[PDB]
């Protein structure tokens, strides 16, 4: 579209040579009941009226 | 452990002795509370439901372990108080003599079977 010669373009580019490694744990939260995954339970109830 | 089911029986024992005493203590005690119901129990049924559970399941360390937590019979009254009391004393004097005599037996029948394993193992 401009035409050979009438346009220029310079780049300059800033690099990454640092060398990085990462590691990620992620626990998904438990807090309701609904989603919450069991393998032993212990509920012991007691009502004593008088 | 094959070592519990040798002493399960002497050690309920004891143990059904030992609260069985401490109901006694307690009737004597109360002997004077207007109203109060002198209470014991069946030794022998008891002994029966006793000798006759499920630890919850650990995954990992720091799941916790599963966490652990008779039946008392009134006494026919022989004379009849003002006060609603129907503890006698001469009853529950003779109960707890008894009783008394009877957790030594035990404790001697227990010490023998223990020593007895003992010396089978000395040398």
């Amino acid at each position: 579209i401009v035409g050979n010669g009438n346009v220029h373009a310079q780049v300059t580019a800033q690099l990454d040579f640092a060398n990085k490694e990462q590691t990620e744990e992620h626990y998904s939260p438990n807090g309701d009941a609904s989603k919450a995954t069991l393998r032993s339970r212990q509920l012991n109830i007691s009502e004593q009226v008088g | 452990d094959r070592l519990d089911a040798a002493l399960r029986f002497q050690q309920e024992a004891l143990n059904l002795r030992a609260q069985r005493q401490e109901i006694l203590a307690a009737n004597i005690a109360n002997a004077d509370t207007p109203g109060y119901q002198a209470r014991d129990i069946d030794f022998a049924s008891e002994l029966k439901k006793v000798m006759v559970g499920v630890a919850l399941t650990l995954t990992s360390s720091h799941h916790i372990p599963a966490q652990a937590v008779v039946d008392l019979l009134y006494r026919v009254p022989d004379q009849p108080s003002l006060d609603g009391n129907t503890v006698d004393m001469d009853r529950e004097r003779t109960q707890f003599a008894d009783n008394s005599l009877k957790y030594q037996m035990g404790l001697t029948v227990l010490g023998s079977q223990l020593k007895g394993m003992m010396n089978v193992l000395q040398g």
